[PDB]
């Protein structure tokens, strides 16, 4: 899956994807709490947590 | 000419043509199981015609036999339809406050979850699914790419 | 089921069914609310139209044989449209061949041998050199018919059994191989074949060929039933 | 469409009519009934408003037995995804079930204590604890106060009963959850669920069609899932008249393979190359009957 380009507008996060205009959308504060809670305990371990 | 009287040659009468011809719970079982959309038939309508139609409602109500659309002021029937299921009430407001008071966890999470208690689930986390020279012969040489 | 489906005509969506039980095989448009209601003959279509899966619409039209008369149906799902129009082929396939092909088209013994005029009548017809002494020795001469034949026994005889013989039993339907366009070549004589080994093929042929259609439909409605394949 | 799809629509239409109000069943019933509709076309068929709308789906979509699409045409589609709403019926049923064992399990349980004045709950531990040292009363650390016994001693068997009677009242949906799981679910999704689509309105403004966008790789969350026959008859005048072709047809071939003519011969001594019955048939006939009577809008389109 192809990875957004993110960026931070006011207090929010917004990725934009590039076709194959590129799409834009808010990344929902929800998504990024679910996708946080599945990085594997050694995954996070590596970044520093 | 019009089309809400109608002309009885035998004695000569106009009498009034209701939109829907129900003067029996018979006739209105049948009429309802008939609709080909879900678009209720309103009271309003059916009340013109037949001198008594929210005791036969009402009674068909009691029965589980039709589904019907009261207003908020004052109970009065609108719009009804056509009971596809069982019993209108056949569960207890002590269950229904319970099941109002159950939260389900992150969709995401409910798949593992029913996994680790044993219930399979129908279902699966949305981490899983992966998206997958000579010129004189132009015009007349036809494209047999593959046999 | 394959015999209906939404569809929307006139800028009116609405249903579109195939009813086949009753024939000729005939397709009908109704209106959600059934105001309104069209109905095609599949005889009368010559070709039938579909947009290419590479275009957004969906308009599957059906062009009649004569300003043709066309009928155009929208639907909503490209599985949908390819589930139609296969069983669509099929009917106008058969109905293009069935128009193609309308346009395009014991007794042995001395006695008994002696009696049976119909064989005398037979032989006499086709034999060129007996028709010359039998008119002679038979009208103006007088000689009794049984007299003249008391000579020619074994000619008689001989022609008799030329058409009173049958060929002996064999598997039919092992010889019909199917062999787009498929073509198989019947005869007469696989078709009375097919009736004596199978009396099921005679009761469905013989209550049917004169009633609901002609007999190319039939053999042609035959093959493709699995009935010839159990 | 499969049997089992029916079993999945009684499922929904049980939970709704005995697990949620009036309304809901209306909501929930028309889309079952339908496939995929349109915020304007449900409001039309039920004359229902946004704001009494509004509370039914948000509810219905937080269960997720109705799901919601939306997509640019921004259109809002509501329909049902078969493996979600199962699941979540699957576990909130356990869970109910399972919270009235709980509870009934915590009841069954010594009751406790209770202080009138600050209604603070007390356990039988933590009352032990602050007795008076005449051992005769127990004394409320706040309040200096006798504790009164809490009321949870004959609930018991209220409990017990109610456990007793929801699960005779659920027994059509444990019954279809076991036949759920033994057949196979197949999960739908909008376009799927076009196929199976009756038009609400003979001009809704809704098309009820799934565009998507070309070469797009966006992915929002939770909008992925896992011949002719020809015949012809020989009628006792063709067999010949074919049998003809293929002699014709020989001929033919014989002819493709013939060599030329001046290989036939040595070519040396020519110039060298370079620029009636009618009638007895019908006297006959005639005999034969007197011997019998003596014994007596412009698009692309293709061709398929
Ligand atoms: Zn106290």
């Amino acid at each position: 899956n192809t990875q957004p380009t993110i960026r931070k507008d006011g207090l929010k996060l917004v990725g934009s994807w590039k076709k194959d205009e590129p799409e834009l959308r808010v990344l929902s504060t929800e998504e990024i709490l679910n996708i946080f809670k599945h990085i594997s305990v050694k995954d996070f371990t590596s970044l520093g947590f | 000419k019009l089309d809400r009287i109608e002309f009885d040659p035998k004695k000569g009468t106009f009498k009034y043509l209701s939109t829907y011809d129900v003067h029996s719970p018979s006739e209105l079982l049948k009429l309802l199981r008939s609709q080909v959309t879900f678009k209720g038939i309103s009271c309003k309508d059916l009340k013109d015609g037949w001198p008594q139609c929210d005791e036969t409602i009402n009674q068909l109500e009691e029965d589980s036999k039709i589904l019907v659309l009261r207003t908020k002021k004052d109970k009065t029937p609108r719009y009804v339809w056509y009971n596809s299921g069982g019993n209108l009430k056949c569960i207890d407001e002590e269950f229904v406050k319970m099941w109002e008071n159950v939260q389900l966890p992150q969709f995401a999470e409910l798949p593992r979850k029913l996994q680790d208690l044993g219930l399979k689930p129908a279902s699966v986390d949305p981490a899983t699914i992966k998206r997958q020279t000579n010129t004189h012969m132009t015009g007349i040489l036809k494209d047999y790419s593959h046999r | 089921m394959s015999h209906s489906g939404a569809a929307i005509f006139e800028k009116v969506s609405g249903i579109i069914a195939i009813n086949e039980d009753v024939s000729p095989a005939e397709l009908t448009w109704r209106s959600t609310d059934g105001d309104k209601v069209h109905t095609v003959v599949l005889s009368t279509i010559d070709k039938l139209q579909a947009t290419p899966a590479s275009s957004e619409k969906m308009m599957l039209r059906l062009i009649g044989k004569v300003k043709p008369q066309r009928h155009m149906f929208s639907f909503n799902n490209r599985t949908v449209m390819d589930n139609i129009k296969m069983t669509l082929q099929q009917i106008i396939s058969r109905y293009k061949d069935a128009d193609i092909y309308e346009e395009k088209r014991d007794s042995l013994s001395k006695e008994k041998l002696l009696t049976n005029l119909k064989l005398q009548q037979s032989l006499l017809k086709g034999n060129k050199v007996l028709m010359k002494v039998f008119q002679e020795t038979v009208i103006n001469a007088g000689l009794p018919p049984s007299e003249f034949w008391s000579t020619r026994i074994p000619l008689l005889r001989a022609f008799a059994l030329s058409t009173s013989q049958k060929v002996g039993p064999y598997n039919v339907l092992s010889t019909i191989k199917p062999v787009n366009k498929v073509n198989v070549n019947l005869s007469r004589e696989k078709i009375l074949n097919i009736f004596e080994n199978y009396p099921i093929v005679k009761k469905a042929y013989t209550d049917n060929v004169p009633k609901n259609f002609k007999e190319p439909e039939f053999w042609a409605r035959f093959f493709s039933s699995k009935l010839f394949r159990k | 469409d499969r049997p089992i799809d029916d079993i999945v629509k009684n499922l929904l239409k049980f939970v709704v009519r005995g697990f949620y109000g009036g309304s809901f069943v209306l909501v929930l019933d028309a889309i079952l009934f339908h496939s995929v509709l349109a915020e304007d076309d449900l409001k039309q068929l039920l004359s229902i408003n946004k704001t009494e709308l509004g509370p039914l789906i948000a509810r219905l979509r937080s269960d997720r037995l109705i799901s919601i699409h939306k997509q640019r045409e921004e259109r809002v589609y509501y329909y049902v995804k078969y493996p979600h709403a199962i699941d979540a019926i699957k576990w909130k049923v356990h869970q109910v079930v399972q919270r009235l064992k709980d509870d009934l399990d915590k009841n069954s349980e010594p009751n406790g204590y209770m202080c009138p004045i600050c209604l603070t709950k007390y356990t039988q531990l933590e009352a032990v604890q602050l007795l008076n040292f005449d051992r005769t009363e127990f004394l409320c650390s706040l309040c200096d106060e006798p504790l009164v016994e809490d009321d949870s001693g004959k609930k018991n068997k209220e409990k017990q009963d109610k456990l007793n009677r929801l699960m005779d009242q659920i027994q059509p949906i444990i019954d279809s959850l076991k036949k759920i799981d033994d057949s196979r679910i197949e999960e739908n999704t909008f376009e799927i669920a076009l196929a199976r689509l009756i038009p609400p309105q003979n001009q809704s403004h809704a098309a009820y069609t799934y565009n998507p966008k070309k070469g797009s790789t966006m992915f929002r969350p939770g909008d992925s899932a896992p011949a002719t026959l020809h015949i012809n008859i020989t009628t006792a005048s063709d067999e010949v008249a074919q049998r003809e072709l293929q002699e014709r047809q020989a001929e033919e071939k014989r002819k493709q393979n013939a060599v030329p003519e001046w290989h036939k011969q040595s070519t040396i001594g020519k110039t060298a190359l370079g620029r009636e019955e009618r009638e007895n048939e019908k006297t006959l006939n005639d005999y034969y009957a007197a011997l019998a009577k003596k014994q007596a809008l412009e698009d692309e389109f293709e061709d398929v």
